[PDB]
């Protein structure tokens, strides 16, 4: 609106907006008790039980 | 298959793990502190008492900070040139949601 | 953790004078070898401890072997198939 | 009975010799670092170019558990300390020939040290992995193989006289 | 465009937890001795 | 002995000698390798057409 | 406003240990009982 | 053997409070919900925090008989009645105390007490498919755990009477 008040503007050549910018995923270091992973601790649970 | 942690602004609203930031002065600044949307109110609060100081000198500094964290801070910036970045070596950041 | 499971094995079994009183059990360190091995190798249909402390290292043994065999498996599942 | 014992002295001095020597020497791996290094559990040397033979104290410092416990080497250490007091238990045997609990003493000592050699072996192959291995690193690994084997000695002894104590 | 040998920290914890089930039958076993050695020292 | 350990189906025997515990284990080994490669094999034959 | 296997994958398998479990005591009780009421008679 | 009768009873009695207990409360599953934070139970959903908190909701539970089942709650009831029964058998065991099939329905009970238990547990999570635990979800584990225990007990307490009455 600033600008708009001493110039003229064309219409928008290119639009855009504020966005998120964050490191990529990586594969991430396995934990100690990954090996629990393929089943749901649900399912752990219920063979104990 | 490797997920985001942050897939849209109301996720980095809820979390407090990863921090954000945005530049110093500039107008991403300006629209946080003058939103009157309540998830950008909650970020503005988050953000102008983030001890240390989350906010960044200059761009390049801010896109610096996301490479070094580990993962554990993310910029908040124009979409262009987010885009940008993210096409250019060491291709390790990338834009999330919309 | 072999060596170390059939050592722990036959100590925990033998060791004790007050269960002596033939030995107690089948559990000397050529038998603790053989059942740690069938174990690993999930054949073994030969003895098992009865005490509570040969018990507990069979069945820790047992959890260990049961993982270690499948990730082998899973991984080269996961091998021939990238292939 | 004296040839087991005379075993039994010279496996758990050779256990505790090998332990020690991996413990303070540095090869126990060979990798690219600061350009082809050999580095220990404390310190990283240079084996070629201009810096040949610089050694550097080792930056080590869930995650902060295991590299704690990787910075102090406690496991290691205490394998050392355990083979120690089994040596001690041995040789205190022959002075108090009568109480037949220190050879039980040492075995368990023996048996304790190679567990804790296993877990320390885990702990620095685990916190690498976050090459090749020397000469201290097998080192080790035999330590923990003649220390299980002197432990079963033992107790084969804390056996043999409670069963001549019962005849 | 946008379009392998697990090592040994994929299995630590199952290590870790062997041992810990050693160190365990160990105590057990040597806490049952030290308590039947008791009794019959008194008997 | 032999075809009870190869598809890992117990055994009413097991060798008490040195020399037949070699036998048997190194069977064994055997067994749970040419096991496991069909498997592998087999699921990867089905995965990717 | 807008990997693991789940216990839902594999509850058929539950239900059916714990109905085999059911049927085993049933299976046990009635053989008791049968046992029971035949020793009576004698 | 006083004793024995002592353990059954307490532990008879803590399996039944746990479960009552787990039923009737709401601290079973946090999640988020009706948006903000929530914790609910089996019938009600309440909020945690925000301009509601403290408000609570009757859960709308509407396949149909996995939604029937989990609605109506019938296992976790059903287990809190058997070990209602057990405990009503326990009790009467004291005044008849020639008559031992009672202590062996009183075990029967509290094993099937149990295993009423796991079924609804199976249900609930499943239900909850189509976060985290709370209190209440462990309180009726714990209920579960102590529910065999005792039936264990029972069990044992019917073989040692009958083998007296053998001999």
């Amino acid at each position: 609106l600033v600008r708009e008040e001493v110039i003229d503007f064309s219409k928008p050549f290119m639009s855009l907006g504020i966005s998120i910018m964050i490191k990529k995923p990586q594969k991430s270091k396995p934990g100690v008790f990954s090996f629990l992973d393929p089943l749901a601790y649900e399912i752990w649970m219920c063979i104990v039980f | 298959r490797m997920v985001s942690p942050i897939e849209s602004a109301e996720d980095l609203a809820k979390q407090t793990e990863i921090a954000y930031g945005t530049l110093d002065s500039g107008s991403t600044k300006e629209f946080f502190r003058r939103s009157k949307i309540a998830v950008y109110e909650k970020m503005w609060s988050y953000m102008k008492s983030a001890e240390p100081s989350v906010f960044t000198k200059t761009t390049a500094d801010g896109v610096a900070r996301v490479r070094k964290s580990k993962g554990k801070f993310a910029f908040l910036l124009e979409s262009t040139m987010n885009e940008y970045i993210e096409q250019r070596k060491p291709c390790d950041t990338m834009k999330v949601g919309g | 953790a072999y060596i170390g499971v059939s050592v722990v094995l036959f100590l925990v079994s033998r060791f004790s004078p007050y269960e002596w009183h033939d030995p107690p059990n089948e559990f000397g360190i050529f038998n603790s070898l053989w059942f740690s091995l069938g174990a690993f190798m999930q054949q073994g249909c030969d003895i098992s401890p009865r005490s509570l402390s040969g018990r507990i290292v069979g069945g820790v043994w047992w959890f260990f072997t049961l993982i270690i065999i499948s990730s082998y498996t899973a991984n080269l599942a996961a091998f021939l198939t990238v292939e | 009975r004296g040839v087991q014992m005379l075993l039994t002295t010279v496996g758990a001095f050779a256990a505790f010799s090998l332990m020690t020597i991996a413990v303070g020497t540095d090869y126990w791996l060979y990798s690219r670092g600061v350009v082809m290094t050999h580095s220990g559990l404390w310190r990283t040397c240079c084996l070629e170019g201009n810096f040949k033979g610089l050694c550097k104290q080792i930056d080590h410092f869930a995650e902060y558990f295991l590299r704690a416990v990787r910075a102090s080497s406690i496991f290691p250490i205490l394998s050392v300390i355990l083979l120690f007091m089994g040596g001690l238990c041995i040789a205190a045997s022959e002075f108090y020939k009568t109480r037949h609990n220190i050879i039980l003493s040492a075995g368990i000592f023996f048996v304790s040290a190679g567990l804790s050699n296993i877990i320390g072996i885990i702990v620095y192959i685990s916190a690498n992995a976050g090459y090749s291995y020397g000469w201290s690193f097998y080192f080790g690994a035999l330590s923990f193989i003649i220390a299980e084997m002197v432990g079963v000695l033992a107790v084969h002894m804390f056996i043999d006289r409670h069963k001549q104590l019962r005849a | 465009a946008k379009d392998s040998a697990l090592s040994l920290s994929n299995v630590a914890g199952v290590f870790y937890i062997l041992v810990g089930g050693l160190g365990l039958a160990m105590m057990v076993a040597l806490i049952e001795f030290c308590y039947k050695s008791r009794a019959e020292s008194k008997r």
